[PDB]
RNA sequence: AGAGUGUAGCUUAAAAGCACCCAACUUACACUUAGGAGAUUCAAUUGACGCUCUGA
């Protein structure tokens, strides 16, 4: 049969910053020091807080607070980096620091001759380089940077075949270490997209169900 | 240099076979490990015999072996079993033929 | 070598007198225990989705290496084998802040 | 008895299994022993981060030999637990690597180091 | 889903009290971690 | 568009039994003990809401 060979890769941002909690998970938290408090036994902070302050109050009748407030000063001093740096950009749908908390996967745009379809990463193929090997060309012709991007095994994800001739995608998976993402305003049309989105811009039903093996956090 | 072993037979194994009538307090089989255990009106010695409880006829069958749970021994070979297994042992049983007595008439009062 | 840190310390016997008032009332533990009910709840449900991710994804992935047997004969002989990269393996987790400014790194660490 | 149809139904040690390389034959391949490094300051964040693996690996029928753990470092001490992991096939190899990814709590790091 | 093994407990009997103290190693990665004596912000260069 | 159809995860169960979730003893798993959430797709054996596939 004629096969047009055409090999792809979903890349996949792992979060850099953890999720935040749950209305009932904060009670949970706060429940789970309560019982851990109860359950601890004589801590050398208040062996020189309580007992001291008797003896304290000993020869008056005849410090430690000091010591906590030097910790409030410095913890409100060096001030936190930005757990939300997304509410301030909310356009910049081309950065790295798009979304902290979620899964990210690049997403791009590319026109054909019939066809004008917003794609995930696809490559062509020949059979005489490896299947594996065409997934790890793919991290450096289209994104044109110095990423490090690293592959598990050499099975599959995802398999949606369309024809016009005959044709399949090759969906594969794999993780940036880090990522060298030289001129990040590049002339291409690169989204890195957690899930909702992914059902806005690839429509069809051979690109709407990308998101049946991403995870789903 | 092999000195020993002149032990003569014990002369164990089944006294009473099956279908045999067999009175209470009848050996049925001597054993020296659990080759049949007890079952229905059957008693186990010291030594693992099976001796007869009630006056009947010995039958011998195939049922399931529960060990006891306190038995750590057969509980922990029980529990590395797969899941359909199902272990067997042969029980001894007697089935009593008398009734354990009838009523009687002793005077009219 | 069989050395661990599972001992516990030889200090955490003696000053036992910190905490000899455990009470609580009856509505604080009405909470707490509708609390341990919504958070059985809710694991499970926590758990139920990743035993979809799980399932579903394999799904796909045996019909890929399915689809790769079928339409190709030698390349799903090779996509069984294994990486040789995946021996020295390591990943960090997830933080608060992606790092910061240039600088600032102190403490005399001593 | 032997000479009767009811001859072995109380055997049972052929139901016991009373008594490693990377396993990759010819098609069937499979990992050796592995061992899962997670090291943490936090013993609570260690211990339980060292049960939800065990927990993942019992339902996915993946035999752990061992779950010990390594002793720590006065650095501030860091507490580190092995998880010995053995057996995976072609299609679970990155399934099961991207959901122990996919749930480390706050800046544990794993590891897929290998015996001895 | 970081969350899942982070929701903890001491399942120790003798362990003294442990404050959630927020750490940063070298770089600005702000980890809580328990540690006695609350110091609220740890640090090594 | 057509076919297969459909009890919570599974059931030659008929509102069931196993699987399943948390807590405590366990390094942990396991066991056990305390708790937890569950369904017959709606309308009269029949028809039309949902899923699987073969198509454009
Ligand atoms: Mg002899
Ligand atoms: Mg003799």
């Amino acid at each position: 049969s004629p096969w047009r060979l055409l090999g792809a890769l979903c890349l996949q941002r792992p979060p850099v910053v953890s999720k935040p909690l749950t209305p009932l998970q904060e009670e949970m938290a706060s429940l789970l020091q309560q019982i851990e408090i109860e359950r601890s036994l004589y801590s050398d902070h208040e062996l020189r807080a309580l007992d001291e302050n008797q003896r304290l109050a000993k020869k008056k009748a005849d410090l430690a607070q000091d010591l906590e407030d030097m910790w409030e000063q410095k913890f409100l001093q060096f001030k936190l980096g930005a757990r939300i740096t997304e509410a301030d950009e909310k356009n910049d749908r081309t950065s790295l620091n798009r979304k902290l908390d979620r899964n990210l996967v690049l997403l791009v745009r590319e026109k054909f001759g019939d066809q004008d379809v917003w794609i995930l990463p696809q490559a062509e193929w020949q059979p005489g380089e490896t299947l594996r090997g065409t997934a790890e060309r793919t991290l450096a012709t289209l994104s044109e940077n110095n990423m490090e991007a690293k592959f598990l095994g050499n099975a599959p994800c995802g398999h949606y075949t369309f024809k016009f001739l005959g044709a399949k995608v090759f969906f594969f998976k794999a993780l940036l270490l880090t990522g060298d993402f030289s001129q990040a305003g590049n002339k291409g049309h690169h989204v890195w997209v957690t899930k909702d989105e992914l059902g806005d811009y690839l429509k069809p039903k051979y690109l709407a169900q990308v998101r049946r093996f991403v995870s789903d956090l | 240099k092999n000195l020993g072993g002149k032990s003569s037979g014990r002369r164990q194994g089944i006294k009473k076979m099956e279908g045999h009538y067999v009175h209470a307090g009848n050996i049925i089989a001597t054993q020296r490990h659990f080759r049949w255990h007890p079952g229905a009106h059957v008693g186990v010695g010291k030594n693992k015999c099976l001796y007869a409880l009630e006056e009947g006829i010995v039958r011998y069958t195939k049922e399931v072996y529960v060990p006891h749970p306190r038995n750590t021994e057969a509980v922990d070979l029980i529990t590395r079993l797969p899941k359909g297994a199902v272990l067997y042992k042969t029980f001894v049983h007697v089935v009593p033929a008398k009734p354990e007595g009838t009523f009687k008439l002793v005077a009219m009062l | 070598i069989p050395i661990e840190d599972f001992i516990t310390p030889l200090k955490f016997l003696d000053k036992a007198r910190e905490r000899p008032q455990v009470e609580l009332t009856f509505e604080e533990t009405e909470r707490r225990a509708l609390l341990l009910k919504k958070w059985s709840l809710y694991k499970q449900q926590e758990r139920k989705m990743e035993r979809d991710t799980i399932r579903a994804m394999l799904e796909a992935q045996q019909e890929a290496l399915e689809e790769l047997q079928l339409e190709s004969p030698k390349l799903h002989a090779e996509a069984i084998k294994r990486d040789p990269n995946l021996f020295p393996f390591e990943k960090e987790g997830p933080h608060y802040t992606p790092p910061i400014p240039n600088y600032q790194p102190p403490e005399g660490r001593y | 008895y032997k000479t009767k149809p009811t001859h072995g139904i109380g055997k049972y040690k052929h139901l016991i299994k009373a008594e490693v390389r990377a396993i990759n034959l010819g098609t069937d391949y499979e990992y050796g022993v592995l061992n899962i490094h997670l090291t943490a300051y936090d013993m609570t964040l260690a211990e339980s981060y060292a049960q939800y693996v065990h927990n993942l690996c019992n339902s996915l029928s993946i035999k752990v030999e061992e779950s010990y753990a390594m002793p720590t470092k006065t650095i501030l001490t860091t507490h580190e637990r092995v998880v010995q992991i053995s057996g995976l096939s072609a299609t679970f190899a990155e399934i099961f690597l991207e959901i122990i990814q996919s749930s480390l709590p706050e800046g544990v790091r794993l590891s897929v180091k290998e015996h001895t | 889903d970081s969350s899942r093994a982070s929701l903890t407990r001491v399942h120790r009997q003798a362990y003294a009290r442990l404050y959630p103290v927020l750490l940063v190693k070298q770089d600005g990665s702000t980890i809580h971690i328990r540690y006695r004596e609350p110091r609220r912000m740890l640090a090594m260069p």
